[PDB]
């Protein structure tokens, strides 16, 4: 089906503990492949899945060489953005920046991205058009002028047509067992009475890749919104994803619910029920 | 593999 | 600044089996800022040598960490994930419920 590629970054400045943390991090889907860790031994980008451990020491070279550079380019930011809120040099701060690439099944780009954020807060991103910008503020405005400046949106729109969407289709053919795999869930559905007159039904979901699902739970057929504990989808670590919605059902009513599931990698949707 | 140019803001 | 509270689950990659080993996680996400302190605990008492994934995030920008330790349930043992955070007072202990 579809894929993406996404290199993520986050600075985390601790005034009076020396540097700020530098940690980056590379997914194929859902699937990480690479890391960089500023506070590690002797830092280097290491490998995350068998697929990528083929490159060549020249790859992790150029890689490392990034890495650092950005490391360092993140600590001049952080003292830039100290400017541009007029804050003082006591505080944590936090810089993230993200992005990557979004192909189609037949392997042509769909969108690309590329976007930072300031404290938790949006700061400036390149919008779809991969030729403009929103800035958040106007500090952001002040990046924004700099980088038009400097045609930097033409550099990234080169980078994410060009080499995002080519190495995404490296990684896809070099990891085709694994990244080109989906994993249907396991499913079924638990029942604890919470009380005389009150029961839980709670629809797992487990094992499966990648970890986009819905869980849905119907009575006498209508979607249960708005009365439907959904917990955030969670790793298992052996790759696959879990997750479990659950209702608060009437006793005696248990066959009225079903529990539907929508996975890539189920042929059809499924719908289970409690089996007593 | 990531960009190879820098970018500061 | 904006801060945002772990959410905290805490669960077995594997369904629990009495006598048999597994790995018991302790997952928190949707958190803002990335510092927080991740115990896990047997019986009450700090599991040594818990590993942990790389610090990374959601859409949102707010974070998400797993960690992680190679466990053995019984029907007597009870563990849990105990976990600090600026936006807590104190330390938040969630229980591992095998059915959850």
């Amino acid at each position: 089906g579809s894929h993406s590629m996404r290199y993520f970054h986050t600075s985390v400045s601790r005034p009076g503990r020396g540097e700020p943390r530098f940690i980056t991090v590379g997914y194929v889907d859902d699937t990480l492949f690479v890391r960089f860790d500023s506070d590690a031994a002797s830092p280097r980008e290491e490998p995350r899945a068998p697929w990528i451990e083929q490159e060549g020491p020249e790859y992790w070279d150029r890689e490392t060489q990034i890495c650092k550079a950005k490391a360092q380019t993140d600590r001049e930011d952080l003292r830039t953005l100290l400017r541009y809120y007029n804050q003082s040099e006591a505080g944590s701060h936090t810089l993230q920046n993200m992005y990557g690439c979004d192909v189609g099944p037949d392997g042509r780009l769909l969108r690309g991205y590329h976007q930072h954020a300031y404290d938790g807060k949006d700061y400036i991103a390149l919008n779809e058009d991969l030729s403009s910008w929103t800035a958040a503020d106007t500090a952001a405005q002040i990046t924004q002028r700099k980088w038009e400046a400097a045609r930097v949106a033409e550099q990234l729109r080169a980078y994410l047509e060009g080499e995002c969407v080519e190495w995404l289709r490296r990684y896809l053919e070099n990891g085709k067992e694994t990244l080109q795999r989906a994993d249907p869930p396991k499913t079924h559905v638990t029942h604890h009475p919470i009380s005389d007159h009150e029961a839980t039904l709670r629809c797992w979901a487990l094992g499966f890749y990648p970890a986009e699902i819905t869980l849905t739970w119907q009575r006498d057929g209508e979607d249960e919104t708005q009365d439907t504990e959904l917990v955030e989808t969670r790793p298992a670590g052996d790759r696959t994803f879990q997750k479990w919605a659950a209702v608060v059902v009437p006793s005696g009513e248990e066959q009225r619910y079903t529990c539907h599931v929508q996975h890539e990698g189920l042929p059809k949707p499924l719908t289970l029920r409690w089996e007593p | 593999r990531r960009r190879w140019r820098r970018l500061t803001l | 600044m904006i801060q945002r509270t772990p959410k905290i689950q805490v669960y077995s990659r594997h369904p629990a089996e009495n006598g048999k080993s597994n790995f018991l996680n302790c997952y928190v996400s949707g958190f803002h800022p990335s510092d927080i302190e991740v115990d896990l605990l047997k019986n009450g008492e700090r599991i040594e040598k818990v590993e942990h994934s790389d610090l990374s995030f959601s859409k949102d920008w707010s974070f998400y960490l797993l960690y992680y330790t190679e466990f053995t349930p019984t029907e007597k043992d009870e563990y849990a994930c105990r976990v600090n955070h600026v936006t807590l007072s104190q330390p938040k202990i969630v229980k591992w419920d095998r059915d959850m």
